[PDB]
């Protein structure tokens, strides 16, 4: 009825549907995965190209927020670019005012309050996006996920997207304590080529990015020849 | 300008830098601020380079005309009352800080400090010039009275060198002379053989870490000296 038309309406049992309807925009989106590898964090996503003529590098869902942190989004691409352009502004404030790099748990708590502030007012709609904050600050390697409700949580590994239930069981076979960033790019990319089917889309490729001690604590994308072929 | 005069048992040790500077530019880097009045009485010379030069050669002509008419030696207290008379009746028109120090057989070594106000004070050691404000806490800690002639020379050369290291007005050479019962011995040590300089002071070797590299942590790791690393 009229109990699911905006954000400032609790249900008869205390639920907000426009937040929960925004969570179905992430569950119908492409598959995301991540891993914390005891000296860094590796994040991989699958770009579903809708045409053969797209340039390699188009629609990259991984964006660098600071030198040590970067947010990969899962859900709607243009809604997540408002989250990226906000968390960059949160990370520029700590460098310019407090003369310090932003911590991993503090950048994620600023993302979860920007995403929550658009779920409490009638004129605004929640994001169709789950943001994955991968950071390496002076509190070690961090891996956070902010859902459209504004809930942040530290993870060791995460699967998000359509086949987030099959890819979650594929993460339970990894270690995360002896796991390094050297092997996990080959492992996490091999999750995506097994969890995802080619009988719906013909064009699908993977985009991996890390931040670890080997890359001098810098959030970078891959050199193109480290990813497995298929 | 940093001028000073220190008394020992025999006589006095005059010490001064060598730089006249028009505000911010070094007009002369080999000035001589130790002015001869008589053979054993000199004066240090700070402030206006013209107003103190005209006083120093007006006193030195009254003082040599006095010595001929007397037929004996001039006391230092005589020469210090000719600067006080002139620096007081011209005190609104000149800028003159004078330190008069010398030797006479009656009183030994005498030091008179005549400031810009025109007063006269007889001292054991005197300080003067714009660089003298660095040397009060240096003489409160490092100066012990009753040194020899060879120790007062190496002290006053070490005293001026700490003064023109911090002062911008002062610098150049270090001109010293001793006035006692022997012949007046002068000595001019250069800048590159000065007893102190901050450029070779081993605690100012490490640069202050201002230009931090763009990094992931708050750990300060020194300046950035190259574009790559
Ligand atoms: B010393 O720096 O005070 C020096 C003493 C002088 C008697 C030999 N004076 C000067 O260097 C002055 C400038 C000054 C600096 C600081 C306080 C008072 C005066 N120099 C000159 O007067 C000068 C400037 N241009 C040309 C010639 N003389």
């Amino acid at each position: 009825s009229g109990h699911d038309q905006s954000t400032d309406v609790f249900s008869a049992e205390g639920r907000v549907f426009q937040v929960e309807y925004a969570g179905k925009a992430v569950d119908n989106s492409s598959t995301a995965v991540a891993a914390c590898c005891k000296d860094g964090v590796v994040v991989a996503v699958e770009k579903v190209h809708t045409s053969r003529m797209l340039e390699k590098g188009s629609n990259n869902r991984i964006h660098a927020v600071d030198r040590q942190a970067g947010i990969c989004i899962c859900g709607l691409l243009p809604d997540g670019r408002a989250i990226v352009s906000r968390a960059r502004q949160e990370a520029e404030n700590s460098r310019d005012i407090f003369a310090t790099p932003i911590r991993g748990s503090v950048l994620a708590n600023r993302v979860g309050e920007f995403m929550h502030a658009y779920t409490t007012h009638f004129a605004y709609r929640p994001f169709g996006c789950s943001a994955i904050i991968a950071s390496y600050a002076d509190d070690g390697p961090q891996l956070f996920v902010s859902d459209p409700s504004g809930t942040v949580a530290g993870y060791y590994g995460v699967a998000l997207g359509k086949a987030k239930t099959v890819a979650k069981s594929e993460l339970e076979k990894l270690d995360f304590s002896s796991l390094t960033c050297d092997e996990a790019v080959g492992k996490l990319a091999s999750i995506l080529h097994e969890v995802h089917d080619k009988q719906k889309d013909k064009l699908y490729e993977v985009e991996v990015a890390w931040v670890c001690d080997k890359s001098d604590r810098k959030f970078v994308h891959v050199p193109a020849d480290m990813v497995p072929a298929e | 300008t940093t001028i000073l005069a220190v008394s020992y048992n025999g006589g006095v040790v005059l010490a001064a830098d060598s730089r006249t500077s028009s505000g911010t530019y070094v007009v002369n880097r080999a000035s001589n601020k130790l002015t001869k009045l008589t053979k054993k009485i000199y004066c240090c010379r700070s402030g206006s380079a013209a107003d103190t030069q005209a006083l120093a050669e007006r006193v030195s002509n009254y003082l040599g005309s006095y010595q001929t008419d007397i037929g004996a030696g001039v006391n230092v207290a005589t020469a210090a009352n000719l600067f006080q008379k002139m620096c007081y009746m011209n005190r609104w028109n000149i800028s003159a800080g004078i330190i008069v120090a010398g030797y006479d057989p009656i009183n030994g070594g005498s030091v008179y400090s005549i400031p810009s106000g025109g007063s006269c004070v007889k001292l054991d050691y005197a300080l003067g010039g714009s660089g003298s404000i660095f040397l009060y806490s240096f003489f409160d800690a490092n100066y012990k009275p009753g040194m020899s002639k060879s120790e007062c020379v190496a002290f006053c050369q070490r005293a001026v060198a700490h003064a023109y290291s911090r002062d911008g007005s002062s610098g150049g050479l270090i001109r010293t002379i001793t006035l006692d019962a022997d012949e007046p011995e002068d000595q001019t040590i250069p800048w590159n053989r000065s007893p102190y300089c901050m450029e070779k002071d081993p605690k100012y070797v490490t640069q202050a870490t201002q230009n931090q590299p763009f990094s992931s942590s708050a750990k300060i790791t020194g300046n950035r000296m190259s574009s790559t690393g």
